[PDB]
Formats: structure tokens, C-alpha cells, sequence
RNA sequence: AAUAUUUAUGU
RNA sequence: CGCGGCUCUGAUUAGUGUUAAGUCGAAAUACGGUUCGUGUAGUGGAAGUUGCACGGGACUUAUCAAUGUUGAACAAUACGA
RNA sequence: AAGGUCAUGGCUUAACAAGCCAAUAAUUCUCUUAGUCGAAGCUGAAAAGGCUGAUCGACCACAUUGGGAAUGAAAAAAUCCCAAGGCAAAUAGGUACAGCAGUGAGGAAUCUUGGUCAAUGGGCCCACGCCUGAACUGGUAACUUGGAGGAAUGAGACGUCGAUUUAUCGAGUAAAAUUCUGUAUACAUAUUGAUAAUGACAAUAUGUACAUUUGUCUUGACUAAUUACGUGCCAGCAGUCGCGGCAAUACGUAAGAGACUAGUGUUAAUCAUCAUAAAUAGGUUUAAAGGGUACUCAGACGGAAAAAUUCGCCCAAAUAUAGGGGACAAUUUUUCUAGAGUUUUAUGUAAGAAGGUCGUACUCUAGAGUGGAGAGAUAAAAUUCUGUGAUACCUAGGGGACGGGUAAAGGCGAAGGCAAUCUUUUAUGUAAAAACUGACGUCGAAGGACGAAGGCAAAGGGAACAAAAAGGAUUAGAUACCCCAGUAGUCUUUGCAGACAAUUAUGAAUGCCAUAGGUUAGAUUUUUAAUUUAGUCUAUAAAUGAAAGUGUAAGCAUUUCACCUCAAGAGUAAGGCGGCAACGCAGGAACUGAAAUCACUAGACCGUUUCUGACACCAGCAAU
RNA sequence: AUAGAUGAGUUUGGUGAUGGCUCUGAUUGAACACU
């Protein structure tokens, strides 16, 4: 591009990449609180195989959007306060978020003793 | 640029280098080769580099931006003006069997034009009728057409007598009991009659064929 | 102008490229201070104006051409003797600097910074065999002949 | 572009050009051709 | 020298 | 109070994305078995298909009925695979 | 012209003149978003770097929202006047914590309803002094930074544990133990923040005294670090590629190892990575990307030799007073002829247009034609034509569009495109010589013009071909490919329409680089054959390119315009503009992915070509 | 301010390119989990 074309304004932005999610990139959050509106399974995709526990969150911003529930076990349910945070199930579409396992209804792994911090696990408390 | 790299230009170079220092480090270094010393203080020549060639003739002093100029020229000289008018003239003088094998090459050195067309080493040609002309024309100033009749005059002369010698040597010869052999005129004769008979068979052939053919061509394919 | 500068830098590397012995040039004031640097330089080995046939090689730099007047100037041309060393041309690369949609310009202390091997400006550190031409009031002079003298001004072009 | 690329875009524009017919009725009547 | 039937499918 | 803009919602309806294991054909890639595509105008469950002009991103993939010659004899001390 | 003003200016006025700014958006309008800036914060090796616009300083605006004025040296107010809604109020007419602390609410998330005016600053005051939620200090929170958080010795407790080769390898100088120090901190003393005087609270120095926690992530590769067991495409892991289907270094336990540490990981965001919007500094033949075309306003760029002015550029800054230097740059002047043009009827030529015609075939009609049962179609047939006399062979008329040979790698126009012929008419271009003008040039957003076939509209024409519609075949079915027929339409005239593989998949233009063999229109010559100008096409050199290849360019450079920034969604949506319509111009975002994509290489395949072997086939015999 | 310029994984039967994505570096007035 010549010079001229450059004065009248031709480099312009890259067009914008989706993020992973946009519910918190949009607004600069970290985490978002949300109420479950439904805890159910997604399948994975073609080379994967199983059942993905997910859970369809309502933000407090307003959006619905499906977040994933890490570890073994869960103990959450319709009309649950659970925190939401980012990521994704790479094996699952639609799946672009992750919960807290240490939030607030949801409880962490209870019989986890390895990355007990991913997990939101005290520690077994055997010797203290 | 499918051709490969030839660095033969550089072999000295590289060959040297390669001699300065060992690979196993704190040793001193091996003998290089027999011709490292033998090329010492003779370095290749400058190659592909086009110079400004011999101009052979005035270039065009008209053209404003003229090309070929990286490109060799024709040799020409005044001879071969008064050799193509020559041979013109005199056609059959090129069935002359003249050789152009070079003995010496120092063909030139004897050749005084002053004298006459009769040199040392060359034989009676064209070429001495040119040279002896182009002499005329430039010492005794002559002009082209004036050189050319005396020049062309002489040639005859001597040409005459070399015809007349052959007859009167053969005819001289038999007069003392002297017998020769096939004559260039009889060779030919029998030379023809043997291709001639080799056409008749062929146009013998074909004539049948054609013939034959006519024949077949024709619809005989019922006899009534 | 400095749109013949540009075709002299590009023509120098294609008849380098060719191998030529001789070149032609426009016959301008602008080309002549250039080939005179360049000269001085060691990069080519000579420079005559004449028509537009070159003169003759053996006495080329005796070769004493016409007046230039109003009757031949259209014809004239210079006429730069190449210079090829070690199977390789002195005069490989001529890239310029300054275009005719931009005349780039040099202050004394980014001449000082290039001349060392260090970006300055619109330009880039010389290194080994680099050669950097100002076109200053003093002429068309080398970067480092104008660092001596104190004084920057228009970068014409970068010679490897 | 490929050949078998433009039969992607060929496939694209014989699918929009086909549901323009379709809808031309329906457009007509809210005013949006 | 200007001939010309039909031949789909394959976690 | 009217006009226009914007936001939310809307029975009903369209398109598109994703989803190994489904149904119907076999359009494309070889001359893909009707050369394939571009534009335009029609048409058919669907891929498709038809007219007209254009493109090669298809035919340079091209390989002799000129049928291929006694082109100056022979012999000598010349000549000697 | 007059007043006013230190002075200047329609600043003001009278009387005349019709100007001034702009033309590519000056000006105005709608929508979305935002307090602005600074080495102030973060970041990069760097770019007049990028991002942010907290704490710091400067500037702007606001004090529930909206509408306003005065006072004053100066609005520079948390003031004042009016209106509305919330709270409060009734005959009242207050309040708005975006002042400090604090409460509720919202949110992933951010503190004490403290002390003092002792210090610093400000307001009032003759003075003393009063006031100050600014400010100074204490409190809370690993939010961040800095520091401390312990050093030396420690060999046979001939003990303990973990593995496992049952005797090897580790825990392990590790522990215990011994010998020292007194760090954070506690206490005590002194000094100090402050002096004319005033100490809320704390700092600093010295002395004595005390040896107090581990935690977290990782361990297939990227990426430092391993086994065993359990689970068996299940449960689960995952930043990217991926792992798990019964002997998993990848999941879950146990142990070991690697690493950071009062922090450690995760999530979100910014810079860099990314030359990944390239001014420095990119690219568009085949991979995202050259506009259908070039005439051309604006705008960028563009000769030779001098001169004037600017003093641009440079010394050279600190936004530098005043100067110096003159190559280059800007406006301007005088000359020059290499660029670009004009004249001298070029030659050659399917650019274009008008008015007319020619011909080969086709088609219709006629002859009371000759002839008298078939013809045509297809791979084969059928539908169909024919006794109202066809096909075939003739004669005489009518009617439409088409353009055989010549013909070529050929030529002509900006492109689209242009091929029978006569006349009329039309702009460029090419060669050689002189002459002439004297930079008058190239590119070119937009506007306008032109723009294939098909299509719309009107009026004509209608032989032939032929979308559609319909019929006959083929086929498992057949809208279709094939066939009998056939309407729009192709043609003329006048408009609309503007989309193409509108192609050289390659914008236009300028300078430049080595050869060879053809070919097109000229020129020169000893016109036989060689030089030469402008085109075009093959094959190469240097070189270039991912390579294929190009090599009169896809090379070296330059000028200018258009366009591109992962795929897909999508050239789609919505609003708008153009059109009678069909459609065209312009042109997103959401959702979803880690790949899409180009050239080449070796194979394989082909209802691909040409060969080579085989009872593979043909033929014959025998058999099932 | 004269030392300051760096890569890695991932498309293909394979090779070489084109081109995105992610990782490696630094950081926040940060939040969450385990401490
Ligand atoms: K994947
Ligand atoms: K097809
Ligand atoms: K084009
Ligand atoms: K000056
Ligand atoms: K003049
Ligand atoms: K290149
Ligand atoms: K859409
Ligand atoms: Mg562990
Ligand atoms: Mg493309
Ligand atoms: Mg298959
Ligand atoms: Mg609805
Ligand atoms: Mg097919
Ligand atoms: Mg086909
Ligand atoms: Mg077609
Ligand atoms: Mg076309
Ligand atoms: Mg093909
Ligand atoms: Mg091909
Ligand atoms: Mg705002
Ligand atoms: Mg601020
Ligand atoms: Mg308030
Ligand atoms: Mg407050
Ligand atoms: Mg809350
Ligand atoms: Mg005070
Ligand atoms: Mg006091
Ligand atoms: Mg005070
Ligand atoms: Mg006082
Ligand atoms: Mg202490
Ligand atoms: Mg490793
Ligand atoms: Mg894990
Ligand atoms: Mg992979
Ligand atoms: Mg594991
Ligand atoms: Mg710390
Ligand atoms: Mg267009
Ligand atoms: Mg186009
Ligand atoms: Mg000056
Ligand atoms: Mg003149
Ligand atoms: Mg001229
Ligand atoms: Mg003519
Ligand atoms: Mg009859
Ligand atoms: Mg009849
Ligand atoms: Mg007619
Ligand atoms: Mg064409
Ligand atoms: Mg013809
Ligand atoms: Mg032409
Ligand atoms: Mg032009
Ligand atoms: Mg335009
Ligand atoms: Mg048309
Ligand atoms: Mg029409
Ligand atoms: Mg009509
Ligand atoms: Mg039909
Ligand atoms: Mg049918
Ligand atoms: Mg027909
Ligand atoms: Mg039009
Ligand atoms: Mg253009
Ligand atoms: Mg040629
Ligand atoms: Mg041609
Ligand atoms: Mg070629
Ligand atoms: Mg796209
Ligand atoms: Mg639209
Ligand atoms: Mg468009
Ligand atoms: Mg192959
Ligand atoms: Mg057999
Ligand atoms: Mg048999
Ligand atoms: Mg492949």
C-alpha cells in the first residue's frame, strides 16, 4: 500500500478473535455467579467418548450459557448458587466454561488427596 | 538456475584455507598438496566479463540508442568487394580445386605484390588476381576498373599457357612411342553407362508395376 | 530529481549482474556527483561522458570528449568503467533510501549512530563492506566523510 | 481458486438463488423485495 | 478415417 | 398531542452452526462414464439438469507414405584395421 | 469616508460594490462509545512503539434531573431563583453523603461509625485565640513490594523405615545430640519528630532476653521430573497436540522425583511472541487479495542547464534570537531537446457507424410437373411425415436470418469484442526522413461514458435453431443425457438493466538485464541476403521463485490506483441507494472450530493410451 | 544508554510453502481455591 493509501486511514484493526469465554471477556470478570437452570450430560465428540456432566447456568449478568463440572461427584441441582469461572470441555460444543468446585453450594471432591486446590478440598486432617 | 556451482576458480583458495590450520586442534598442520606450490604466483584470468568488442567497421554514428554493443562484429575487408565482382565473372573458376589447409601459415611472408601474380607457395587463383589489383589500385593509384583489366589481362595470359601445354605435352609424348592412360572423357562415359542400366532396371520395374496395376484396377471379376 | 538516482542504483546492479565491463548513464549533474562518490570510493573504475557509443577501452581515460553544447546535450551520456574482483562484482548491491514519494533525511547525530553499526532513524547500522552515500551541501559525500565534516543531509542510497 | 472450492460457492448461490423463489410470494406481501 | 445401448452401491 | 429513532417482547415463520454409526439418489474428482466451471434465464424430492455466450483451472495429450542416394573407374614404388 | 482603539481588526456606522470560504464534505445531521494528557502505571530489543487513563500532577465537566440570573476585582460556589419526581412536611415549603467514617443494595471483588490540630496548610482575628473528616496519626485486608523467618559440628544409633536383585540400592548429615549467635519481636533507657510555647502518635539509637509453621503445583510431548496398583472409550484428565476399548510412564490412589515458597496454582485482562493491518516494514499467476475498460476533475508523482525568492533541508538546538552552508526541496523566471505531442494523403489492418446489395443452403407456394410407395429418425426403435401423392429429380416465384474458401504462432480497438460485399463516414497506433512546439508528462478516488450472453419494455420480423410446456424411448426409476415436434428468445428499431473463468487466473505506466530460433507490418542495403524500428510466440543464460515455472518478467527498481489480513457463517442479515422487474452496489455481527489452503514427490487407480507374459482369450476337442 | 534484536507445539501418505491457533517472557488498584 503507497503512502497515500496509508494517510486515508488503510491499516484498520485485525478483525476481533471469539474469546474462550465471552461472558467474562466481554466485561473484564474473572468468575460470575449463577444459578443453575438444569444439570444434565453432553456427549462428547467424534474421537471422544463418555458423559460430560455440564450444567446450564443463568449469569447474574443475564446470559445462559453451559458450564462444565469438574471431578467425581456433584451435589448440585436445579436452583443451585454456583460459581462460574472460565475454560472449556475441548470434546464438547457449547461447553466454553468451568465451575468452582469450592464455591458456594457446589462442593468439592471429598475423597480427593491429589491437586486438592483445583478441587476446593480441605486437607484430611489425620495428624493435626 | 539448474546449472550447479562450479567454484573451479577458486580451488587455490579454498585448497589453501583448507591447509592453514589442522582439525585436531594444538598440532601443527599436514603438507597440502603437490600443486598448492606449483600455482602459487599463478592466478586464474578474469572470466565472464563483457568487454567492448573489436569494432571492425564504424558503428552507426546516427543511432541515439543503439544495442549489440556487447556483441562481436563482421571482418570485412576491401578484398572482399573485388572478390565477389571476380568470381562473378569468372564462375567456373571455382571448379578449380584450391586447398585452404595451411602448411606453415607462413604463406604471407614471400608474397610481393609488385612483381606480378606469379607468388612463392600460393597457386594462380582468383586471389591473386585480387591482391595484385588491390595493389594497383592503391600504390600506382589506379582505379578499380583500370586495376582490374591489367590484373585480369595477366591472369590469362598464364592461364593459356597452362591449357596449351597439357595438349601439346600428350601429343608430344606420342610422337617418341608414349602411351597414357583412360582419359577423363572416356572414365565419365563408362561411369554414366553403369547408372544409366541401373535407371533402366528401375523404370522397368515400375513401368510393370504401374501396369499391373491398371490391370487389377480394372473390374475383371466376372469373365463372360 | 531523485527518481534518476533510482535508476542509476538499479541499473548499476543490473549491469553488475550481467557482468558488464562498460555502463551508460544519463548525463545529469544529479548522476555525476553520485559516480564521482562512488569513485571515490573504489567502486567503479572510471568515469567519461560521451555519445552514445563508448569510447575507445585502451584510452579510455585519455579519451578528450567534445564540448557539451545545446547541439549535442541530448546525446551525451557518462560512460563508468565496472569493477569485478575474486568472481564477484564491488558493485553487488546499490539499494536506495530515498524515493521520489519520500525524501528521507539524516541529522549529523543519526549519521554518527549508523556509521557504527546502530539503527537511526529511517535507516539501518552499517556493517563490514557497507557504504553509505549523504547528499550534503558539500556534495554527495560517504557517511563517514560526512561525520568528519559535521553536517548530514539527504541519504541517497546503500552500497554492500 | 480450485475448482472443487467454486463448487462450494456454486452450491451457495444455487441454495440462496432457489429460496429467493420460494419466499418471493411471501416478501411481496410485507413489502420487501 | 467421423464411429457411439445399458455399468448404481461398499459402518 | 403528533411524527421519527432506539430498546425489550411477540402467536407464527426462515436461515445457519453443531452432532461417526439413519434414509434416498450418485452430482464432483479418470474422457468420472452427458467435458467441468463463469455469468444469465428456466426447471426437478435432493445432489442436479436445460438453453445462449464465455473460460481451460481439458485435449502442445503434439513424434515420417520426403521411406532415406553406384555423390567420379581401375592400376602402380601411391595406398595398408 | 468617519468614529473607536496604546495599536490592529465591520470592532462600530453611513454609502457603494457582490463578494468571501469550500468544491476530493467546507458545512450540517443521526447513531455507537469515551472524562483528556504526562517515561504517571504496565509492557517491548526497538518504531512520532502498544495498552491503561487507579494511587501522583495538570486540564475539563458535574454536585437528584432539567431550565436560568445576579452579586463580585475576578464565578472560579457543595450558594441563590424556577419546575418536576423520590423522601419529609401542612399550611409547611426542608432534604439529595459523587465531603469523612458507616449502613443496605448490586457484584467475582476492595477497610475504621478511632485520636489530634502536636507537625504541615488554610479561614477569621489589633492581639490573644478559636475552627479545620483537609492533613497528620492508630485500626482492618499476603492486594503488592522490601526485609526477617538460623548458623556450625554431627562415622561404624553397629538403631528405625522404605523398596527390592535377599543382598543390593535409598531415606541420610537427615534426625537426635553438641557448640554458638540473639534476627523479626518483647521489655527498659535516652534522643527525636518543635519549638517563643504547645507531642495525638510514633520513629531512631543502645541494653537485656527468646531459635517459632511449611504449603502448593507438576511429572506422554511442548516442559525440568518414575514406578507399582486399581479402573477398562467406563469413571475422568486436558493451555495445544491428545490419553482411556483388560499387561495406561497421560485417568484415580501410594511412593519417588522436578520446581516455587508465605506464598503456590487457576480464571480474566494488557504488552511481547505476531513483519499477525508491515509509516520504519508486508503482500495480491497457480495459496486470503488487481477494479470489466481507460479517457479524465481533485489529489499524488514526474526531464536537462542557470537564476530569483523561501531559508525549506543541514550545522541544530530548547517549539531558538540572529546567522552561515547551496548539493537537494517548494513557488517563480530564462534557456535546452533525450520525454510527450503536431505536419509531411504512409504501408498494413475482422476497431466503430450509416445507406445499399451479393451468394450457398434452407423454407413456403405454385406446375392439373416427371415418378407411384415409401421416407425420415436412432446404437436399435417409437412418437412423426406420406395416397389431400411424400422422399427423390426439375421449372418458376416469394420470404427471413446466416457468411464457405482465403486463414496464419495473422491482424485491429481502452476493454467488451470485431471475419461475405460496394459506397459514405470515424479516433488512436506503426516505419523512415526532415521540420515544428518546448516538459505541454504518467497514475488517477468519485462523477460520467462504454460494457458479452441471457433478461425486462415497446413496435416489427419469424426461414432456421431452441429455454419452457408436452409427447416417444432408454432405465430398477429418468426430472435428464437420445428422438418426433415446439413457445419465449436469438434478428431490426428505441430504452432499461450493469452482474461474467468481463482471464494473461498476472492493474496501468516508467527506467533497466544476456542470447537463440520462428513469425507480423515497415525501413535501409552490394535488395540474391543481411542490418534495423515497433509488435507477437516458442526455448534458454544470469537471476528469481514454495515449487510449477517465468526469463520484453512472476527479475532488478520506481510511480500510482484498487484490493487482502485463519477457516466457516458470508458476499448472508438488517437499514439504505439504483432498477418496471429480475437483480445490482454497498456490507456486518452472533453462534462453532484448530485447522482451512497452495505447489511438488513416489505409488495406486482410470467405462486411460501403447506394449509385454499367462489355455487369459480365440479356435478345436472333451466335460459340468 | 553502544548491546538490544532469538524461538517452540500443531494441517500432509510424505516434502516444501502459505496461514491461523496455543505455549515459552513480563505484569495487574485483580478475583477465586488450597494454605
Ligand atoms: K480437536
Ligand atoms: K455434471
Ligand atoms: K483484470
Ligand atoms: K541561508
Ligand atoms: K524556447
Ligand atoms: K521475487
Ligand atoms: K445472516
Ligand atoms: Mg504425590
Ligand atoms: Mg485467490
Ligand atoms: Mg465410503
Ligand atoms: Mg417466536
Ligand atoms: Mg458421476
Ligand atoms: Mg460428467
Ligand atoms: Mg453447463
Ligand atoms: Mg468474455
Ligand atoms: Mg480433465
Ligand atoms: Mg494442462
Ligand atoms: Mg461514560
Ligand atoms: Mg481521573
Ligand atoms: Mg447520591
Ligand atoms: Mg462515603
Ligand atoms: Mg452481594
Ligand atoms: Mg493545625
Ligand atoms: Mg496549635
Ligand atoms: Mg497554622
Ligand atoms: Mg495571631
Ligand atoms: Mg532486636
Ligand atoms: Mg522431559
Ligand atoms: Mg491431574
Ligand atoms: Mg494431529
Ligand atoms: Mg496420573
Ligand atoms: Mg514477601
Ligand atoms: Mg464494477
Ligand atoms: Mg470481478
Ligand atoms: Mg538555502
Ligand atoms: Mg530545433
Ligand atoms: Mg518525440
Ligand atoms: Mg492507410
Ligand atoms: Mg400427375
Ligand atoms: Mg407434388
Ligand atoms: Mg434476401
Ligand atoms: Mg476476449
Ligand atoms: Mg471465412
Ligand atoms: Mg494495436
Ligand atoms: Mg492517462
Ligand atoms: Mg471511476
Ligand atoms: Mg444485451
Ligand atoms: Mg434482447
Ligand atoms: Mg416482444
Ligand atoms: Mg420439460
Ligand atoms: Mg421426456
Ligand atoms: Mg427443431
Ligand atoms: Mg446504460
Ligand atoms: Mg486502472
Ligand atoms: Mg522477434
Ligand atoms: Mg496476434
Ligand atoms: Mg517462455
Ligand atoms: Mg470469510
Ligand atoms: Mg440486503
Ligand atoms: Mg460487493
Ligand atoms: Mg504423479
Ligand atoms: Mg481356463
Ligand atoms: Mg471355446
Ligand atoms: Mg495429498
Amino acid at each position: 500500500a503507497t503512502l497515500n493509501q496509508v494517510m486515508r486511514g488503510c491499516r484498520k484493526p485485525q478483525r476481533a478473535r471469539h474469546a474462550v469465554s465471552p461472558a467474562l471477556s466481554s466485561i473484564k470478570s474473572p468468575a460470575l455467579k449463577g444459578v443453575c437452570v438444569k444439570v444434565g450430560i453432553t456427549r462428547p465428540k467424534k474421537p471422544n467418548s463418555g458423559e460430560r456432566k455440564t450444567a446450564r447456568v443463568r449469569l447474574s449478568t443475564g446470559k445462559v450459557i453451559t458450564a462444565y463440572i469438574p471431578g467425581e461427584g456433584h451435589n448440585i441441582s436445579q436452583h443451585s448458587v454456583v460459581l462460574v469461572r472460565g475454560g472449556r470441555a475441548q470434546d464438547c460444543p457449547g461447553v466454553r466454561y468451568h465451575l468452582v468446585r469450592g464455591a458456594l453450594d457446589l462442593a468439592g471432591v471429598a475423597t480427593r488427596m491429589s491437586s486438592r486446590s483445583k478441587y476446593g478440598t480441605k486437607k484430611p486432617k489425620k495428624a493435626s | 538456475g539448474k546449472g550447479r556451482i562450479f567454484q573451479a576458480a577458486k580451488v587455490y583458495q579454498r585448497a589453501s584455507e583448507a591447509a592453514a590450520t589442522n582439525i585436531v586442534s594444538g598440532l601443527p598442520p599436514r603438507n597440502p598438496p603437490l600443486w598448492l606450490k606449483a600455482i602459487e604466483s599463478i592466478p586464474p584470468a578474469e572470466i565472464n566479463t563483457r568487454p567492448y568488442p573489436i569494432q571492425h567497421s564504424p558503428p552507426n554514428p546516427r543511432a541515439r540508442k543503439p544495442r549489440n554493443l556487447f556483441r562481436p562484429t563482421k571482418i570485412v575487408y576491401p578484398e572482399d568487394e573485388l572478390r565477389r565482382d571476380f568470381y562473378r565473372d569468372h564462375p567456373w573458376e571455382l571448379a578449380r580445386p584450391r586447398m585452404i589447409i595451411e602448411l606453415d601459415g607462413k604463406d604471407a611472408r614471400f608474397l610481393d605484390w609488385s612483381k606480378g601474380l606469379r607468388q612463392r607457395g600460393i597457386p594462380l587463383s582468383g586471389e591473386s588476381v585480387v591482391q595484385r589489383q588491390l595493389w594497383l589500385m592503391e600504390n600506382q593509384g589506379m582505379t578499380k576498373q583500370e586495376a582490374y583489366d591489367k590484373a585480369r589481362h595477366e591472369f590469362y595470359k598464364l592461364r593459356q599457357l597452362e591449357q596449351m601445354e597439357r595438349r601439346i605435352a600428350v601429343e608430344e609424348a606420342r610422337m617418341v612411342g608414349g602411351y597414357f592412360g583412360k582419359d577423363l572423357l572416356t572414365v565419365g562415359m563408362e561411369l554414366e553407362n553403369k547408372t544409366y542400366e541401373s535407371w533402366k532396371k528401375w523404370a522397368t520395374t515400375e513401368i510393370a508395376r504401374q501396369e499391373s496395376a491398371r490391370a487389377s484396377m480394372y473390374t475383371n471379376v466376372v469373365d463372360n | 530529481g531523485i527518481q534518476q538516482i533510482t535508476n542509476m542504483c538499479s541499473h548499476l546492479q543490473n549491469a553488475s549482474r550481467a557482468r558488464l565491463g562498460l555502463t551508460s548513464l544519463p548525463n545529469t549533474k544529479y548522476n555525476l556527483a553520485l559516480a564521482l562518490a562512488l569513485h571515490r570510493a573504489g567502486f567503479i573504475s572510471s568515469i567519461t561522458r560521451g555519445g552514445p557509443h563508448p569510447p575507445t577501452p585502451e584510452a579510455l581515460m585519455t579519451y578528450e570528449p567534445e564540448p557539451v553544447t545545446s547541439a549535442n546535450v541530448a546525446t551525451r551520456r557518462l560512460w563508468v568503467g565496472l569493477k569485478y574482483w575474486n568472481e564477484e562484482p564491488v558493485l553487488k548491491e546499490l539499494k536506495p533510501i530515498s524515493k521520489p514519494s519520500r525524501l528521507v533525511t539524516a541529522s549529523l547525530e543519526q549519521l554518527n549512530r549508523v556509521a557504527r553499526g546502530f539503527p537511526a532513524g529511517y535507516m539501518k547500522g552499517l556493517q563490514l563492506g557497507e557504504c553509505l552515500f549523504v547528499n550534503t551541501d558539500r556534495g554527495v559525500l560517504e557517511v563517514r566523510e560526512a561525520v568528519e565534516r559535521k553536517v548530514g543531509g539527504l541519504v541517497l542510497c546503500k552500497v554492500k | 481458486i480450485s475448482v472443487r472450492r467454486q463448487k462450494k460457492l456454486k452450491i451457495k448461490k444455487k441454495k440462496y438463488k432457489k429460496l429467493m423463489r420460494r419466499t418471493r410470494n411471501e416478501r411481496r406481501k410485507q413489502d420487501r423485495l
